[PDB]
């Protein structure tokens, strides 16, 4: 049978947010002139010039 | 049937609480609650019930 | 006074009827008035201070509405109501308490606390509803200048007195002639006593009279009138007035002769009982005159003869008594009784935090010394303090 005190419920949720994919969207990303790219050892990659 | 603005989710839940209005062997009780049960909207918490 | 009553009356009121399983509609408008006060003391800070060793406390309200979405209450809505009024009833007994551990003698009626100060303030007045109770009724109609008595039972108006009144006396204290009385409370138990019966009297009559003059005027009394007194029939090694010896007391009772109370208003007999005993009823007065007579039996039997001889030594004096008791009255003012803690909780409070003497009330709240010199400013002050600790006590 229906009973209405056992099916009247309160649903709670957020009012509204937005969901985002691409998160790497976000950042702005540059880089140096090759000319002056480094190593990890702080040095040129390409020292010859 | 609200008195006071209410709300509810979804439609299916308009349909049934309108039956349940309408119908002669429903509590007053039931009846008066469905009347006045209301939602509760918290913007500033971004909540919603 | 009115916001904090209410504050507490609420709270009351959402403690008894925000119960797992009520319905919606029972609570509905208390729901609402639970709301109102919420939204009113959100927002305010309040300080109850440090008065004596009562620890300075702060109070921020932000609390959540109540919402209204269950046909019956629930577990989680009573534990969240329950939460809010756990926090509001603690500041509430905190400013009752702060409240009541202060005075004043210029406006002794008026707020004293900072936190209940701030409560007088128009903004709070929105909390304000029903005053039902007996002390917060009489508040608000001695603030509007109207007629209102609180109704005692066994009201303590009489501050304690054993004492004595010598009318024939002697060095060797064995022809004497006087009353004893105890005032304590709500009874006057007083005796006359003759050491020689009344021997030598015009007509074999002793009179003895004792007024009592009541400080406060008291109306509708219901009073007990019994004949003898039992405080004054044993016998007894009384101090001498000076105390510098002791006489002794022998009494054999007889009956009180010509008995006549008289309950006074204004030097008015308002009310007169001749010869009358057991419940009687003053309706308005300020003074009790007591006169009773010693009779000596004009027929005596050989043992009683043998009692009262014709002159000293008296080794038997003749004692007749009289004992009264206010089972009930009603007072314009306030006063200590046999039935309300309002006098036991504010003594309690100040005595629990050692708070210092102040310029109003006598040391320890000590009730004779209150009653014995009741002026309008302790009238006052004792009002507030009481009609606090009422509202204290509908919560703690
Ligand atoms: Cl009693
Ligand atoms: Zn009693
Ligand atoms: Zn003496």
């Amino acid at each position: 049978q229906f009973d209405f005190r056992a099916s009247m419920h309160m649903l709670t949720s957020n009012l509204t947010f937005t969901v985002y994919s691409d998160l790497l969207a976000f950042v702005s990303a540059d880089t140096v002139e090759p000319i002056n790219a480094v190593a990890f050892d702080n040095m040129r990659i390409m020292n010859e010039l | 049937n609200s008195r006071d603005a209410g709300k509810v989710v979804d439609s299916e839940t308009a349909a049934i609480c309108d039956a349940i209005f309408q119908d002669e062997e429903t509590e007053g009780v039931v009846r008066r609650f469905i009347a006045e049960m209301r939602q509760r909207v918290q913007a500033d918490r971004n909540v919603v019930n | 006074m009115d916001v904090l009553y209410s504050l507490s009356k609420t709270l009351k009121d959402a403690r008894d009827k925000i119960v797992e399983g009520t319905l919606y509609s029972n609570v509905s408008d208390l729901i609402q008035q639970f709301n109102q006060m919420i939204i009113t003391m959100n927002g305010n800070e309040f300080q109850t201070g440090g008065i004596g060793n009562l620890p300075i406390r702060n109070w921020n309200f932000d609390f959540g509405l109540l919402g209204t979405t269950l046909l019956n209450l629930d577990a989680n809505y009573v534990e969240t109501a329950r939460n809010t009024i756990d926090y509001f009833v603690d500041f509430v007994d905190n400013v009752c308490m702060d409240e009541m551990v202060r005075e004043s003698q210029r406006n002794g009626i008026a707020p004293q606390s900072d936190s209940l100060r701030k409560l007088s303030g128009i903004k709070f007045k929105r909390i304000n509803f029903d005053n039902s109770s007996e002390y917060i009724e009489n508040w608000n109609l001695q603030n509007r200048r109207q007629r209102t008595g609180f109704t005692f039972h066994k009201p303590n108006i009489f501050p304690y007195s054993a004492s004595f009144t010598l009318n024939r006396s002697q060095p060797a204290h064995d022809n004497l002639m006087g009353t004893m009385w105890l005032n304590a409370g709500s009874e006057i138990q007083v005796a006359g006593f003759d050491y020689s019966c009344a021997i030598n009297a015009p007509a074999n009559i002793q009179q003895f009279e004792h007024i009592v003059q009541l400080r406060r005027v008291l109306t509708t009394a219901t009073i007990t009138l019994l004949p003898d007194a039992e405080r004054f029939s044993f016998p007894r090694v009384i101090n001498s007035a000076d105390g510098a010896t002791t006489w002794y007391f022998n009494p054999v009772i007889l009956r009180p002769n010509n008995v006549e109370v008289e309950f006074l208003l204004n030097g008015q007999i308002i009310n007169t009982y001749q010869a009358r005993f057991g419940t009687i009823i003053a309706r308005n007065f300020d003074t009790i005159r007591l006169s009773f007579q010693l009779m000596r039996p004009p027929n005596m039997t050989p043992a009683v003869a043998a009692l009262f001889p014709n002159a000293q030594p008296f080794e038997h004096h003749a004692t007749v008594g009289l004992t009264l008791r206010i089972e009930s009255a009603v007072c314009e003012s306030v006063l200590a009784d046999a039935s309300k803690t309002m006098l036991a909780n504010v003594t309690s409070v100040r005595q629990e935090y050692a708070i210092p003497v102040g310029p109003v009330f006598p040391p320890g709240m000590n009730w004779t010394d209150l009653i014995t010199n009741y002026s309008p400013s302790r009238e006052d002050n004792l009002q507030r303090v009481f009609t606090v600790a009422s509202i204290r006590s509908m919560l703690v």
